[PDB]
């Protein structure tokens, strides 16, 4: 059994081997951070349009 | 002597010891017009001796 938590209220030999090093000179072109942090922006789903619609006890809900 | 095929267009290449192979030709032609350059010169009569 496992939990998770809700996130809304509700109802209540040698090993080395010759290829693993590391020798890196590559700088991304466009630059991975850049374009990570526009579409992290772009994840964003649009925001809710609640004005007008009812509630629960049944008004309205707006201006 | 990596150092003489990198200085055309090469300013993307973060190694110091690595090049752009598709700007050889380039670099290549631009050698080869210093190598014309460089030796724009008359030849001098200096003097003789026995």
């Amino acid at each position: 059994m496992k939990r998770i938590p809700r996130k809304t209220k509700g109802k209540s030999p040698a090993t080395t081997e010759p290829g693993t090093s590391n020798r890196e000179q590559y700088k991304a072109r466009p630059g991975i951070a850049s374009v990570q942090r526009a579409t992290e922006s772009a994840e964003m789903p649009m925001k809710n349009n609640d004005e007008g619609t009812p509630d629960k006890k049944g008004n309205t809900k707006g201006d | 002597n990596i150092h003489l095929f990198k200085q055309l267009l090469n300013t993307e290449t973060l190694s110091v010891r690595g090049a752009n192979p598709l700007m050889f030709r380039a670099n290549v032609l631009h050698m080869l017009l210093e190598f014309v350059l460089d030796n724009l010169y008359l030849n001098r009569h200096t003097g003789f001796s026995q």
